[PDB]
RNA sequence: GAGUUGAAAAUAAGCAGAGAUCCGGAGAUUCCCGAAUAGGUCAACCUUUCGAACUUCUGCUGAAUCCAUGGGCAGGCAAG
RNA sequence: GUGAAACUAAGUGGAGGUCCGAACCGACUGAUGUUGAAGAAUCAGCGGAUGAGUUGUGGUUAGGGGUGAAAUGCCACUCG
RNA sequence: AGUAACGCAAACAUUGGUGAGAAUCCAAUGCCCCGAAAACCUAAGGGUUCCUCCGCAAGGUUCGUCCACGGAGGGUGAGUCAGGGCCUAAGAUCAGGCCGAAAGGCGUAGUCGAUGGACAACAGGUGAAUAUUCCUGUACUACCCCUUGUUGGUCCCGAGGGACGGAGGAGGCUAGGUUAGCCGAAAGAUGGUUAUCGGUUCAAGGACGCAAGGUGACCCUGGGGUAAGAAGGGGUAGAGAAAAUGCCUCGAGCCAAUGUUCGAGUACCAGGCGCUACGGCGCUGAAGUAACCGAUGCCAUACUCCCAGGAAAAGCUCGAACGACCUUCAACAAAAGGGUACCUGUACCCGAAACCGACACAGGUAGGUAGGUAGAGAAUACCUAGGGGCGCGAGACAACUCUCUCUAAGGAACUCGGCAAAAUAGCCCCGUAACUUCGGGAGAAGGGGUGCCCCCUCACAAAGGGGGUCGAAGUGACCAGGCCCGGGCGACUGUUUACCAAAAACACAGGUCUCCGCAAAGUCGUAAGACCAUGUAUGGGGGCUGACGCCUGCC
RNA sequence: CUAUAACGGUCCUAAGGUAGCGAAAUUCCUUGUCGGGUAAGUUCCGACCCGCACGAAAGGCGUAACGAUCUGGGCACUGUC
């Protein structure tokens, strides 16, 4: 039964190839209306037990999103953790039971647990590990931070007084489904990316030469000319909150 | 054949439009019919 | 396929004359048909 | 496939928006065009249609 | 100072020494689009309680600290 | 048929960038045509034909720019 | 040079007209052609071409009395059909706001913008050009006017709903055709005949209105029986309204096209009898029923199955700060009683001689209707309905070019290459290999029958079995696969040089590398800022290789 | 036996082509030798190898299916001859 009053309809027209009309992000188009669902991240309804009445399939996302009622007349879509079988009960709050899929400030929870959704900073909805299976361990806490290890194999102290959810987001099985038809990609809305050794020298710094030609440049470059391997691209000074790249 | 199906004038969007009108109007009819029938039961 | 050079007035007058004259020969025939169609025994022209 | 014929029976209304006088005037450049089309001395200085009946016999 | 109702000839009735036609100074009207201006608009259109927005003037006077304000509201005039 | 399946036949089921083939889309072979009927057709054949399909009405992107399943092709018969 | 040509190989022929002039105009009679159209509408476009009467200078690839050409008059009527007065998507413009030599850029509420959602008309007549516009009859919507009541409003507001994917086959049906009855007429000059010919129609709307499918509820079937629950309904618990809770409801039926009746005791009509400058009209006017099959309409966003998960906002229905205002300005059951009813389009073409290709161009142009025989079919072939005979003709019939048919004996010997021809071909039935990813190959290959008549069986609707007869030839016309064996490249379907290149080129499913911690990286913009992402590390950008199998050395 | 070198010495670079494949869409000389096919085949298939100048993601090798692909030989069918 679609139309939860919450599928909220109007997205931004199609996939956004355009800032001004220009293709400013290459090769997007085609697909369905992929009509979107305002799921909840600013969870923020504290100390109210909600049910779980559906693991609904979200096209605008990667992980099955589950619906939750409440005692009041309220409904939300929130990502569902691994093993949130139907008709269970989750609850945000502060001292909440540590238990799959219920959120609690990051200060008040045991280190080493599996935590999926977090806040880089208060008020925002939910930023880090948020895909379809992603997980982040807590390494030891600290004065006003929490040396949290997000899902890049990468550690980063993050501000202790920000919300987070427990458990890991579910639906890991997507990570390995094969798209054999070769035009299913097209259903998803991702246009074919033409390789660059063939574009003529006006189009790409991989100018055509008689016969197949191997680069010939000192280093492989993006169509815009920057090195396309190894060249780290981080502003020299931004925050420096994170302890290690671990990349 | 053809003339006998452009006597009763209903084609591309007007077949669809009058059809929708008749579904609509009978739907209001039955809405009144059962709206009354309920009182026909509970007394 | 394309002519080299225009012909003179001389030549052209020759051929136009042959054209018209070719029309000349085909009158006296019609004049015989006339001078015979002036009422007379004949099986033609109902 | 139609022979290299550039113009097809497109709606007059659609054409008017692209080259419509109302459209022509709003742009800074467009007002400039009117300047010239009047300094030369043209008479039919657009191609438009009208939401009543775009013709007088 | 006599004849006149624009171009070309009638046409139809007119007007004029109880100044016609006409020539000047000052006026009045100046449908619709167009700065375009009541609102929209594919210009010369549609819907309209009949009449922009910017200054200006006269009044009501948000916010937080009923402060003071600016902003808003309105009735104004008519100047870009 | 095995504390448990694993597989064999039947039936239902209806999948497939599946199959043959009209509309439709497009262009491969051949002849005609080449002061053409046509500034790329006609005829006989030909490929795809529920899909990475077509198409209608409104729109978007611009000149060292746009778009490009990439030919430097297309951008109103004009494009290194 | 009076030279090529006169725009496709549908095809004209006559008699009689009109006129100064007929192959070219009109009327017959005949022949012929399309008929998934060379037919009838309609969106766009054109914009006066439509109609009537004169005209023929130029135009028409001939002619001309004729025209889409010239001249003069004339013509297109809507409360319901389309749009606006209603709503909003992509997009556009954006007050204020931010940014910027100037212009101007980004951007919110607003305002426009339909190709979409709300919303009310059908049949028959008329006529030179209009008719769902005019006329007749019957309908529907909105606003008033009248009566009884309640006094309580309308807005802003918070809610329901509007609201919406693809296939896929069932099911019930209706339009439509047949076949039959029924009524009318009939000799149609050769054998015999009526076995032949025509009509057999009526919509919107009102009132009633139900078998299918959905309760697979306990099963035997698909109905008596007993209790909670289905469509609809009352609640109460966190104050109207859904949102959530639980109980419960003479609760078991609800859903929809068809159906009936009225609309239509009516018209309508084949056929009769007179007029006539041969059209026309006049009066009469019978029967107006059943069985078959069938939809690429209808129930229908039924239902099942899928992943790639399918627009919004108004109308419209319920009510809180029962919000400004209050039976004087108000609204509802309501007589379904009486009256009124806003702008714009409407002609004509529209698979086109008038639209787009400069030509009255053997091109192109969205959507709608879809008949008969044979057929699996919207192909094909021959025809109804309707429309047309292609706007230069008549002779002769050399060579030669093209579109085609046939060719004795050989059957690739031609040739750069069997290119181009020819040849198979449909439905049944037997059989089907190498390989293989074990799906495929595979319609492999190859072989056989099939026409009509009679007969009984298997469903006993088709098909098959037996027998017969005919031709040289039996899917016999049209339509309708040539097939193998071996290689190279590319895994495949797909896309590409509009107009000399369709490919081994590009792409793709897959692989690896590398960058990016979320006010990311990358791109665009001087800037604001916008894609990225309303995503968030199994996710984003970039480079090369391109299923699958084994691998991927050394510096 | 004669040859071809299983194996050795030298300058060299940073090292000196591994597996597979091979006269190959890469071999010029070159219709390279040999075998099959043909009456006769510079095309063709299978091999050898002195790879002029193949070779491992400007991938190596091989692959069932598919090709309006290029290529060789077939049977049927014919005015292509």
């Amino acid at each position: 039964n679609p139309r939860n009053n919450l599928i909220s309809g109007q997205r931004r027209c199609g996939k956004g190839r355009n800032a001004r009309g220009i293709i400013t992000a290459r090769h997007r188009g085609g697909g369905h209306k992929r009509l979107y669902r305002k799921i909840d991240f600013r969870r923020n309804e504290k100390d109210i037990y909600g049910k779980i009445v559906t693991i609904e399939y979200d096209p605008n996302r990667n992980a099955y999103i589950c619906l939750i009622h409440y005692g009041d007349g309220e409904k939300r879509y929130i990502l569902h953790p691994r093993g949130a079988i139907i008709g269970d009960t989750i609850v945000s709050g502060t001292e909440v039971p540590i238990k799959m899929g219920n959120a609690l400030p990051l200060t008040d929870m045991p280190l080493g647990t599996a935590i999926h959704n977090i806040e880089i900073t208060l008020g925002r909805g939910g930023q880090l590990a948020r895909a379809a299976g992603a997980v982040a361990k807590l390494i030891a806490k600290e004065g006003k931070s929490a040396t949290l290890k997000l899902p890049s194999g990468e550690v980063r102290l993050i501000s202790k007084n920000c919300s987070a959810t427990v458990g890991q987001v579910g639906n890991v099985g997507v990570n390995q489904k094969r798209l054999g038809r070769a035009g299913s990609k097209r259903w998803l809305g991702k246009r074919p990316v033409v390789r660059g050794v063939v574009m003529n020298p006006v189009d790409h710094p991989h100018g055509g030469g008689e016969g197949r030609a191997p680069i010939g440049r000192k280093s492989p470059t993006t169509p815009w000319g920057y090195p396309a391997l190894g060249r780290r691209s981080r502003k020299r000074n931004k925050y420096s909150d994170n302890f290690i790249i671990r990349r | 054949k053809v003339e006998e199906a452009n006597i009763s004038v209903q084609n591309l969007p007007l077949e669809s439009k009058l059809q929708l009108k008749l579904e609509q109007k009978i739907k209001m009819k039955m809405a009144k019919k059962i709206r009354l029938r309920r009182t026909g039961l509970c007394a | 396929a394309v002519p080299k050079k225009r012909t003179s007035i001389y030549k052209k007058r020759i051929r136009k004359n042959i054209w018209k004259k070719k029309g000349y020969w085909a009158a006296l025939k019609a004049f015989s048909l006339a001078k015979s169609l002036s009422t007379g025994n004949s099986k033609s022209f109902f | 496939a139609a022979l290299c014929l550039t113009k097809r029976s497109r709606s007059r209304k659609s054409l008017a928006r692209t080259h419509g006088f109302r459209l022509r005037m709003s742009t800074t450049s467009g007002r400039a065009l009117l300047k010239r089309r009047r300094a030369k001395g043209r008479k039919i200085l657009c191609t438009k249609t009208n939401p009543s009946s775009g013709k007088r016999a």
